[PDB]
């Protein structure tokens, strides 16, 4: 629970800003990506270094790979979830949020 | 929802300030000096305010032309209510703001309008003139050499910020003031000056002959 | 950055407005248009003078070219692809705009 | 949407002005003329304003004579005010834009009218004849030689355009402009002047024989 | 839906505020101490309330201006009505705590302002300064040390956060305040205090070459 | 459907109530107990309404202290227009009962507040004391021991049901009180007593070291 | 819909009416008894309108309160405007038709109220004790000898319909009347008389002891 | 409401 597992933020009618992280999304095929992709990096660590062996980090950066490759997913509505979220919360999601990436009047 | 309509008005005020006519005030050696391209001979984009204090508008006329009395009315209610020398540019400039804005927020349709209040100081007195821009947002904006309101202000903003010229006398910036401005003769200009030399009211119009000679 | 290559004016949610010139538009087909207008460009010099050869000038002036005929890199009203680059810029985009008798304006 | 709003309400005040007769008016030597087509005996559609003012409307008559009510009030409340010389054709003309600025943008049907105001000089005095003409919007133009308003305006000022002669007389400009009306008797127009020769009150109509005799 | 609109109206109100210049007001041996980000020389966001009283904004300037001008009012009308030294800084905070709620949930659109309001003790007399924040929800949050308005207020909040130091003299509090401020020159900071030792008025700007001299 | 809607009405007033401090009032041997859980020193839930009427209230801060100062303000225009003895905590709870269904019913939104009226007896006089609680909606019920209002209001209400014991001194029914609401230092918890012995004005807080002893 | 509105009103008010306790009153030899289901000691559901008028009311406690002192306030406006003797039961049922009937086709909400106004003769008159219900709609309806009002008024009509006897004594209409309301000890019964044998003020509570004797 | 005469 870092700031670097936070996925997206969602809005309901009650409007309480609830964090969804990237476990809310987990599933076995995740998990099978992630270790096909380790699995690759391994095979190319073999092919360019020489070394040989699967290594941990290897499965650090295929996890950091797949979680920063599925920022471009939310869109303004997601089901398989709402019938999940805005149950406990008990109000619709009306809008979601992607997190921390990176003259109509006067402001003083 | 405030984000289309509260800013649907700015386009459409943007639009009918591009409509209309442009006007340029710019500091000069005695005071300050408007310049407006204005065909008609019985209304007008330039007034005096008060004692030491003008107002330049560019836009719907029965809008700045409301505006322009508004501000008259107040200014003078002040100078009565306190003195002549209370008065500020400064002031009308802030009151400007407060209408304009309230206008945007609550009117039906937004005061296609951008107003010019300025400023010089009083006789025998010395200060710089004070320029100051107030857009149809409420927003306003210290300038410290030269305003330009309506129509396409790119050009002449540019124009005017190469030959721009810090005390320059009443003839070299009527030539830029007009250089800039076609980027016309007597009988469609409207000239008027804030001349700091003055004892008391300092606005005073340049027309006919006396225009004819200065350019 | 000069203001001869603008393309789009956009106002956003802050009420920002921002040129967007050519820059952020630079498609791979679009570049093949400017080529092919440069091309033509060169058809007509060579049927007009004769001399058999394309100048850089061509290319410079079908740079200007290419936008004077539209290339659907601008949209009505607010564009899906504008709401992704609201996203990146964090400001929502409000206004495209590109570069009688209803009273009296002075 | 207020762009839709501005082009409904103009396209009806427009099927309103040229859905009534025509009226003109011109500067003649003695001052300026009205003549207008009006086959009724009771409704005019020419009044006198103030002493050297006259007025002129084409459109639906209840809203024109409102505003010739409205401007009647105006007038002699500032003579009254202030003095009879103070109020001018500039002032009135002024408050009919303001009027039909705010009644095009305010109330649920704009005024289909077409407002021509008329000044002249006073007596022993020398000036130019000045026309405005008001628009439904609340537009005002100044014109040098001749208003046409309401019904078929472009005939008829084509047909102005070639007959006009500063400084013609009363019974040429009385031919010239029933003529270019035509593009009808004593029983069918409404004549009246504004003399510049009379001493204070300057509008006069011309009925019955005298204006038999005149054309 | 009211639950709905009352959360737009919320972030509408989040944005305005992030989308202003930043404020900060801290507790040194004087006093307090406000120090705001500011360009321009005529438009304040730093102001006296009452004698022993001050207050500082940040968000739209029509509005906080709005509300400085109403608790002028307010504490002028109750110092008249009873004295001087009735008139305290929670007062003054409870009523703009009450005025925000009002508007906050019947005004159109909420007002897009945080406030800060700080009293000292009397001359003579010890207690320690208090420091006031109001939100536009109308929440009054009690601050021991420092209060940050307007902009992002985190990085600026954790430098203090480091950097306080209770009893701080005045030029210490002023780079403190400067330096977490950054995380600006004469001509872009505005600088006041509330000094403890002044006899009645203890507010006192600091511009120009004493501002100079302190940072 | 009107029923539905206020069904509406009923859970959005409960929320603000459940999100909120807790406060107990019971019966002692001295007459009646405030004990609130509440963490700032300038913002109170616990207040004297007449000579011998308390009121303790727990939901929107802005909310119930508006019906404080308009019970105080009704208690003291009778207690002045007939006299001081005939002011009864029943016709002030009946007064709350009354505006907050005219307010549940009538405005917006519901006051997200829920109130308790106490009263004791006069000096030298005997009478045992009297709870009234109103809730949002107009409801008003009679308590012979102990009120609970705001947040979860069961554990407190149960707890309370185990410790209570009539005639407990001052210091007891404060334990009892401060454990049930457990269920806090001086620094974070606002008492305050209806002690029937006092000649006129019962009504007393217990603050700072004196709290600090009790408890 | 009209119809809708007619029958949407009608059952949102009935259900009110039978969603409440029940007051029966009826006539006996001294007068008229009034007897309600009351478990409140400060609410109370009977109510002295005139020196012989009494009034009983079930549904929601708010407006027939409200309603109660309306009637009050007319009948004491008559009675000084005019003479004591001039009020009379018959026109302060009309007032109250004529009021039911406009709150419920005005009026947001129906009065969820059911009305009984009872009288009796003067000081050694003679005269049947009258007996009037007015529902929420407006209608009025003349009874002999007793009403039933809120609740289930089935079970309990039947059973006065069975017990009832003319010129019973105290004690024995009041056995009838609870039993009949059965179909409560002096802790949740509201007992008074309309005593046709009191000089002037012919209403009168029986509570406490004097009641526990009575039953 | 049935109140008619």
């Amino acid at each position: 629970e870092i700031d670097d597992n936070r996925f997206l933020e969602v809005t309901y009618a009650n409007g309480d800003k609830e964090v969804m992280y990237f476990k809310d999304f987990n599933s076995g095929a995740m998990i099978q990506n992630v270790v096909d992709r380790a699995k690759k990096n391994a095979i190319k660590s073999v092919l360019e270094t020489g070394q040989p062996g699967l290594r941990i980090q290897h499965l650090l950066d295929s996890i950091v790979d797949e979680f920063a490759e599925n920022e471009d997913l939310p869109n303004t509505t997601n089901p398989d979830d709402w019938a999940r979220i805005s149950g406990k919360k008990g109000e619709r999601i009306v809008y979601i949020r992607t997190l921390v990436t990176g003259n109509l009047g006067q402001y003083l | 929802s405030p984000e289309q309509a509260m800013r649907e008005r700015s386009e459409l005020a943007r639009k009918g300030i591009a409509r209309a006519k442009s006007v340029v005030a710019l500091a000069y050696a005695g005071g300050v000096l408007f310049v407006a391209e204005n065909p008609s001979r019985s209304l007008q984009k330039i007034s005096e305010l008060y004692d030491r204090v003008g107002f330049a508008a560019a836009g719907k006329f029965n809008e700045f032309d409301n505006l322009r009395r508004g501000g008259i009315q107040f200014a003078d209610t002040r100078g009565y209510a306190y003195d002549r020398r209370d008065v500020t540019g400064r002031q009308l400039a802030n009151v400007y703001a407060q209408t304009l804005g309230t206008i945007f927020t609550e009117q039906a349709k937004p005061y296609e309008v951008e107003l010019c209040v300025a400023e010089v100081a009083h006789y025998g007195e010395t200060k710089r003139p004070e320029l100051y821009r107030i857009t149809y947002d409420g927003s306003i904006a210290d300038e410290p050499h030269f305003v330009v309101m309506g129509g396409t202000t790119e050009p002449i903003a540019n124009a005017l910020k190469e030959s721009y010229a810090e005390n320059a006398s009443l003839t070299d910036a009527l030539r830029i003031a007009v250089a800039a401005l076609r980027a016309l003769g007597v009988a469609s200009l409207e000239v008027a000056v804030l001349d700091a030399n003055r004892p008391r009211r300092a606005f005073r119009r340049i027309t006919g002959s006396a225009l004819q000679a200065l350019l | 950055e000069i203001d001869d290559n603008r393309f789009l004016e956009v106002t956003y949610a802050n009420g920002d407005k921002e040129v967007m010139y050519f820059k952020d538009f630079n498609s791979g087909a679009m570049i093949q248009n400017v080529v092919d207008r440069a091309k033509k460009n060169a058809i007509k010099s060579v049927l007009e003078t004769g001399q058999p050869g394309l100048r850089i000038q061509h290319l410079l002036d079908s740079i200007v070219d290419e936008f004077a005929e539209n290339e659907d890199l601008p949209n009505t009203t607010n564009p899906d692809d504008w709401a992704r680059i609201s996203g990146k810029k964090g400001e929502r985009i409000v206004y495209i705009r590109t570069l009688s008798n209803l009273g009296q304006y002075l």
